[PDB]
Protein backbone atom coordinates (compact mmCIF):
# COMPACT_ATOMS: atom_id res chain seq x y z
CA UNK A 1 0.00 0.00 0.00
CA UNK A 2 1.84 2.65 -1.64
CA UNK A 3 0.20 6.31 -1.98
CA UNK A 4 2.78 7.58 -4.36
CA UNK A 5 3.08 3.88 -6.29
CA UNK A 6 0.43 4.15 -9.32
CA UNK A 7 -0.90 1.01 -10.38
CA UNK A 8 1.11 -1.00 -13.30
CA UNK B 1 -1.02 13.65 -19.84
CA UNK B 2 -0.13 15.01 -15.85
CA UNK B 3 -3.38 15.17 -13.79
CA UNK B 4 -4.13 18.71 -12.33
CA UNK B 5 -5.65 19.23 -8.76
CA UNK B 6 -7.51 22.43 -8.70
CA UNK B 7 -8.34 23.23 -5.22
CA UNK B 8 -9.41 26.44 -3.92
CA UNK B 9 -6.27 28.43 -1.99
CA UNK B 10 -8.32 29.55 0.91
CA UNK B 11 -10.99 28.32 3.53
CA UNK B 12 -12.41 30.63 6.64
CA UNK B 13 -13.90 28.71 8.82
CA UNK B 14 -15.35 29.84 12.47
CA UNK B 15 -13.86 27.53 15.55
CA UNK B 16 -16.45 24.33 16.12
CA UNK B 17 -18.04 23.66 12.25
CA UNK B 18 -17.83 22.20 9.51
CA UNK B 19 -14.93 22.57 7.38
CA UNK B 20 -15.05 21.13 3.88
CA UNK B 21 -11.76 20.80 1.52
CA UNK B 22 -12.77 20.25 -2.30
CA UNK B 23 -10.50 18.85 -4.64
CA UNK B 24 -10.94 18.30 -8.58
CA UNK B 25 -9.26 16.64 -10.63
CA UNK B 26 -8.80 16.88 -14.68
CA UNK B 27 -8.85 13.13 -15.04
CA UNK B 28 -10.44 10.13 -13.83
CA UNK B 29 -8.57 8.54 -11.13
CA UNK B 30 -10.81 5.90 -10.03
CA UNK B 31 -9.06 1.89 -10.61
CA UNK B 32 -11.29 -1.06 -10.06
CA UNK B 33 -13.22 0.11 -7.14
CA UNK B 34 -10.52 2.58 -6.04
CA UNK B 35 -10.06 6.26 -6.24
CA UNK B 36 -6.29 7.40 -5.80
CA UNK B 37 -6.55 10.51 -3.60
CA UNK B 38 -5.27 11.42 -0.60
CA UNK B 39 -4.87 14.24 2.00
CA UNK B 40 -2.76 15.64 4.07
CA UNK B 41 -1.95 18.37 6.45
CA UNK B 42 1.24 20.57 6.87
CA UNK B 43 1.35 22.99 9.63
CA UNK B 44 3.47 26.00 9.19
CA UNK B 45 7.48 24.64 9.84
CA UNK B 46 5.98 21.68 9.94
CA UNK B 47 6.48 18.22 7.45
CA UNK B 48 2.99 16.77 5.88
CA UNK B 49 0.89 14.53 7.56
CA UNK B 50 -1.11 11.84 5.94
CA UNK B 51 -5.04 11.84 6.89
CA UNK B 52 -7.00 10.16 4.12
CA UNK B 53 -5.56 7.53 1.69
CA UNK B 54 -7.54 6.19 -1.19
CA UNK B 55 -10.06 9.07 -1.11
CA UNK B 56 -11.80 7.96 2.19
CA UNK B 57 -10.18 5.72 4.42
CA UNK B 58 -8.43 7.18 7.78
CA UNK B 59 -4.94 6.97 8.35
CA UNK B 60 -3.25 5.74 11.33
CA UNK B 61 -3.76 7.95 14.68
CA UNK B 62 -6.14 10.59 12.58
CA UNK B 63 -8.93 11.60 14.99
CA UNK B 64 -12.48 10.64 14.04
CA UNK B 65 -13.29 14.38 13.05
CA UNK B 66 -11.28 13.95 9.78
CA UNK B 67 -13.55 12.50 7.26
CA UNK B 68 -12.95 11.83 3.51
CA UNK B 69 -14.83 11.11 0.56
CA UNK B 70 -15.43 11.66 -3.32
CA UNK B 71 -14.99 9.64 -6.71
CA UNK B 72 -14.31 9.78 -10.15
CA UNK B 73 -12.90 13.93 -10.52
CA UNK B 74 -14.69 15.17 -7.24
CA UNK B 75 -13.82 14.82 -3.67
CA UNK B 76 -13.85 16.13 -0.34
CA UNK B 77 -11.59 16.44 3.01
CA UNK B 78 -14.38 17.05 6.00
CA UNK B 79 -13.12 18.51 9.41
CA UNK B 80 -16.09 18.45 12.21
CA UNK B 81 -15.84 19.92 14.65
CA UNK B 82 -12.83 22.42 13.15
CA UNK B 83 -10.81 22.48 16.63
CA UNK B 84 -7.75 24.97 17.38
CA UNK B 85 -5.30 23.08 16.43
CA UNK B 86 -6.44 22.44 12.67
CA UNK B 87 -5.67 25.54 11.01
CA UNK B 88 -3.85 24.48 8.54
CA UNK B 89 -2.77 23.70 4.67
CA UNK B 90 -4.48 20.98 3.57
CA UNK B 91 -3.40 18.75 0.34
CA UNK B 92 -5.21 16.62 -2.10
CA UNK B 93 -2.70 14.28 -4.09
CA UNK B 94 -3.13 11.72 -6.81
CA UNK B 95 -2.01 8.19 -7.29
CA UNK B 96 -3.02 7.42 -10.30
CA UNK B 97 -0.77 7.95 -13.18
CA UNK B 98 2.64 8.90 -12.95
CA UNK B 99 3.63 11.76 -12.10
CA UNK B 100 1.85 11.86 -8.49
CA UNK B 101 0.52 15.42 -8.48
CA UNK B 102 -0.51 17.84 -5.44
CA UNK B 103 -3.57 20.48 -5.18
CA UNK B 104 -1.64 24.06 -4.76
CA UNK B 105 -3.14 23.60 -1.13
CA UNK B 106 -6.35 24.80 0.76
CA UNK B 107 -5.29 27.23 3.55
CA UNK B 108 -7.44 26.92 6.65
CA UNK B 109 -8.03 29.72 8.71
CA UNK B 110 -10.71 31.08 11.52
CA UNK B 111 -13.28 33.34 11.76
CA UNK B 112 -12.62 35.94 13.99
CA UNK B 113 -15.84 38.47 14.44
CA UNK B 114 -16.67 42.01 13.11
CA UNK B 115 -15.07 43.23 16.30
CA UNK B 116 -13.35 39.54 16.72
CA UNK B 117 -16.66 39.04 18.64
CA UNK B 118 -15.67 35.61 18.05
CA UNK B 119 -13.07 35.67 20.31
CA UNK B 120 -14.60 36.48 23.27
CA UNK B 121 -17.27 33.51 22.52
CA UNK B 122 -14.33 31.04 22.82
CA UNK B 123 -13.22 29.26 25.86
CA UNK B 124 -9.79 29.92 27.32
CA UNK B 125 -8.04 26.81 26.31
CA UNK B 126 -9.32 27.58 23.00
CA UNK B 127 -7.46 31.38 22.59
CA UNK B 128 -4.33 29.97 24.29
CA UNK B 129 -4.19 27.61 21.42
CA UNK B 130 -4.48 30.45 19.18
CA UNK B 131 -2.12 32.78 20.87
CA UNK B 132 0.61 29.98 20.24
CA UNK B 133 -0.36 29.20 16.94
CA UNK B 134 0.85 32.50 15.64
CA UNK B 135 4.67 31.78 16.43
CA UNK B 136 4.87 28.86 13.77
CA UNK B 137 3.50 31.20 11.14
CA UNK B 138 5.61 34.40 12.16
CA UNK B 139 9.01 32.34 12.26
CA UNK B 140 8.43 31.22 9.17
CA UNK B 141 7.98 34.82 7.71
CA UNK B 142 11.66 35.23 10.18
CA UNK B 143 13.40 32.72 8.59
CA UNK B 144 12.88 34.16 4.81
CA UNK B 145 14.26 37.07 5.90
CA UNK B 146 17.48 35.82 7.98
CA UNK B 147 17.62 33.12 5.23
CA UNK B 148 17.55 36.33 2.69
CA UNK B 149 19.87 38.49 4.91
CA UNK B 150 22.26 35.55 5.14
CA UNK B 151 22.43 35.66 1.19
CA UNK B 152 22.88 39.45 1.56
CA UNK B 153 26.40 39.05 3.28
CA UNK B 154 28.19 35.90 1.43
CA UNK B 155 29.31 38.26 -1.21
CA UNK B 156 30.50 40.69 1.13
CA UNK B 157 32.15 38.21 3.01
CA UNK B 158 33.19 36.37 0.07
CA UNK B 159 34.68 39.88 -1.17
CA UNK B 160 37.09 40.04 1.82
CA UNK B 161 38.86 36.50 1.71
CA UNK B 162 39.13 37.27 -2.47
CA UNK C 1 8.43 3.61 14.49
CA UNK C 2 10.11 4.32 10.69
CA UNK C 3 11.84 7.59 11.23
CA UNK C 4 13.50 9.39 8.43
CA UNK C 5 16.24 12.02 9.82
CA UNK C 6 17.14 14.28 7.01
CA UNK C 7 20.38 16.36 6.01
CA UNK C 8 20.76 19.67 8.06
CA UNK C 9 20.69 23.20 6.00
CA UNK C 10 22.53 24.13 3.10
CA UNK C 11 22.95 27.51 1.97
CA UNK C 12 25.00 27.76 -1.74
CA UNK C 13 26.15 29.75 -4.38
CA UNK C 14 24.37 29.76 -7.61
CA UNK C 15 25.29 27.07 -10.26
CA UNK C 16 27.11 24.78 -7.84
CA UNK C 17 24.97 21.14 -6.84
CA UNK C 18 24.55 19.85 -3.68
CA UNK C 19 23.79 16.19 -1.96
CA UNK C 20 20.82 15.63 0.91
CA UNK C 21 20.61 12.43 2.53
CA UNK C 22 17.84 10.43 3.89
CA UNK C 23 18.52 7.82 6.62
CA UNK C 24 16.15 5.12 7.30
CA UNK C 25 15.70 3.16 10.46
CA UNK C 26 12.18 0.66 11.55
CA UNK C 27 11.76 -0.93 8.41
CA UNK C 28 13.47 -3.10 5.76
CA UNK C 29 15.23 -0.67 3.68
CA UNK C 30 14.70 -1.85 0.24
CA UNK C 31 11.22 -3.52 1.03
CA UNK C 32 9.80 0.04 0.27
CA UNK C 33 10.43 2.77 -2.48
CA UNK C 34 12.17 6.46 -1.21
CA UNK C 35 9.96 9.05 -2.75
CA UNK C 36 11.62 12.88 -2.97
CA UNK C 37 8.92 15.62 -2.46
CA UNK C 38 10.19 19.26 -3.23
CA UNK C 39 8.69 22.21 -1.95
CA UNK C 40 9.39 25.76 -2.85
CA UNK C 41 9.06 29.01 -0.17
CA UNK C 42 5.24 29.43 -0.22
CA UNK C 43 4.57 26.76 -2.40
CA UNK C 44 2.73 23.08 -2.82
CA UNK C 45 4.32 20.27 -3.04
CA UNK C 46 5.93 18.33 -5.68
CA UNK C 47 7.00 14.58 -6.17
CA UNK C 48 10.29 14.68 -7.55
CA UNK C 49 10.92 10.58 -8.39
CA UNK C 50 11.25 7.72 -6.59
CA UNK C 51 13.97 4.88 -6.00
CA UNK C 52 14.09 1.63 -4.66
CA UNK C 53 16.75 0.85 -2.78
CA UNK C 54 16.43 -2.84 -3.57
CA UNK C 55 17.94 -2.57 -6.94
CA UNK C 56 18.82 1.02 -7.42
CA UNK C 57 16.04 1.71 -10.01
CA UNK C 58 14.93 5.00 -10.30
CA UNK C 59 11.51 6.75 -11.60
CA UNK C 60 11.64 10.42 -12.19
CA UNK C 61 9.11 13.24 -12.62
CA UNK C 62 9.60 14.78 -16.32
CA UNK C 63 10.07 18.15 -14.85
CA UNK C 64 12.85 17.18 -12.40
CA UNK C 65 15.01 15.28 -14.82
CA UNK C 66 18.61 16.15 -14.97
CA UNK C 67 18.03 18.28 -12.14
CA UNK C 68 17.71 15.67 -9.47
CA UNK C 69 19.67 12.56 -9.19
CA UNK C 70 18.32 9.28 -6.95
CA UNK C 71 21.03 7.70 -5.10
CA UNK C 72 20.53 4.82 -2.46
CA UNK C 73 23.16 2.55 -0.39
CA UNK C 74 21.53 -0.49 1.14
CA UNK C 75 24.67 -0.76 3.23
CA UNK C 76 23.94 2.43 5.16
CA UNK C 77 20.04 2.20 4.88
CA UNK C 78 20.47 5.61 3.31
CA UNK C 79 18.75 7.24 0.45
CA UNK C 80 20.13 10.36 -1.50
CA UNK C 81 19.69 13.29 -3.68
CA UNK C 82 21.93 15.10 -5.46
CA UNK C 83 20.84 18.66 -7.35
CA UNK C 84 22.70 19.93 -9.99
CA UNK C 85 23.60 23.33 -11.61
CA UNK C 86 21.60 25.12 -8.62
CA UNK C 87 18.88 28.07 -9.56
CA UNK C 88 17.00 30.01 -7.41
CA UNK C 89 14.00 28.10 -8.29
CA UNK C 90 15.70 25.12 -6.52
CA UNK C 91 15.63 27.05 -3.54
CA UNK C 92 12.81 24.87 -1.52
CA UNK C 93 12.79 22.39 1.50
CA UNK C 94 13.64 18.88 0.02
CA UNK C 95 11.13 15.90 1.66
CA UNK C 96 12.05 11.82 1.70
CA UNK C 97 8.74 9.55 2.26
CA UNK C 98 8.79 6.00 2.27
CA UNK C 99 5.29 4.06 2.69
CA UNK C 100 4.50 1.01 4.91
CA UNK C 101 0.97 -0.60 4.19
CA UNK C 102 -0.72 2.82 3.52
CA UNK C 103 0.82 4.82 6.50
CA UNK C 104 3.67 7.48 4.95
CA UNK C 105 6.28 8.65 6.65
CA UNK C 106 7.65 11.78 6.52
CA UNK C 107 11.39 13.14 6.84
CA UNK C 108 11.88 16.57 8.93
CA UNK C 109 12.85 18.53 5.69
CA UNK C 110 16.17 19.69 3.99
CA UNK C 111 15.96 23.40 3.60
CA UNK C 112 18.30 24.38 0.10
CA UNK C 113 18.76 28.40 -0.30
CA UNK C 114 20.30 29.34 -3.07
CA UNK C 115 21.65 32.86 -3.26
CA UNK C 116 21.11 35.45 -5.96
CA UNK C 117 30.81 44.32 -9.07
CA UNK C 118 29.66 46.73 -6.48
CA UNK C 119 31.83 45.40 -4.16
CA UNK C 120 35.74 46.08 -5.48
CA UNK C 121 35.21 49.73 -5.10
CA UNK C 122 34.88 49.66 -1.19
CA UNK C 123 38.36 49.15 0.94
CA UNK C 124 37.64 45.79 3.04
CA UNK C 125 37.25 47.73 6.69
CA UNK C 126 34.49 49.89 4.41
CA UNK C 127 33.39 46.51 3.58
CA UNK C 128 33.57 45.05 7.32
CA UNK C 129 31.74 48.54 8.21
CA UNK C 130 29.00 47.42 5.48
CA UNK C 131 28.64 43.77 6.60
CA UNK C 132 28.00 45.30 10.62
CA UNK C 133 25.22 47.33 9.15
CA UNK C 134 22.94 44.85 7.39
CA UNK C 135 22.28 43.51 11.04
CA UNK C 136 20.30 46.89 11.70
CA UNK C 137 18.57 46.83 8.74
CA UNK C 138 17.57 42.89 9.16
CA UNK C 139 16.40 43.40 12.96
CA UNK C 140 13.86 46.39 10.98
CA UNK C 141 12.66 43.87 8.39
CA UNK C 142 12.20 41.48 11.33
CA UNK C 143 10.28 43.93 13.73
CA UNK C 144 8.16 44.60 10.76
CA UNK C 145 7.09 40.61 11.19
CA UNK C 146 7.15 41.18 14.55
CA UNK C 147 4.92 44.27 14.66
CA UNK C 148 2.19 42.27 12.45
CA UNK C 149 1.70 39.17 14.77
CA UNK C 150 2.03 41.43 17.78
CA UNK C 151 -1.00 43.39 16.59
CA UNK C 152 -2.75 39.79 15.21
CA UNK C 153 -1.87 38.75 19.07
CA UNK C 154 -3.34 41.23 20.97
CA UNK C 155 -7.11 40.33 20.10
CA UNK C 156 -6.00 36.59 22.00
CA UNK C 157 -4.60 38.80 24.82
CA UNK C 158 -7.36 41.03 25.10
CA UNK C 159 -10.15 38.11 25.29
CA UNK C 160 -7.81 36.01 27.63
CA UNK C 161 -7.79 39.27 29.79
CA UNK C 162 -11.72 39.95 29.51
CA UNK C 163 -12.15 35.92 30.87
Amino acid sequence: GDGMVPPG
Amino acid sequence: MDIVLTQSPALTVSLGQRATISCKTNQNVDYYGNSYVHWYQQKPGQKPKLLIYLASNLASGIPARFSGRGSGTDFTLTIDPVEAADTATYYCQQSRDLPNTFGAGTKLELKRGSDYEFLKSWTVEDLQKRLLALDPMMEQEIEEIRQKYQCKRQPILDAIEA
Amino acid sequence: QIQLQQSGTVLVKPASSVKISCKASGYSFTSHYMHWIRQQPGQGLEWIGWISPEQGNTKYNQKFDGKATLTADKSSSIAYMQLSSLTSEDSAVYFCVSWEDWSAYWGQGTLVTVCSEFLKSWTVEDLQKRLLALDPMMEQEIEEIRQKYQSKRQPILDAIEAK
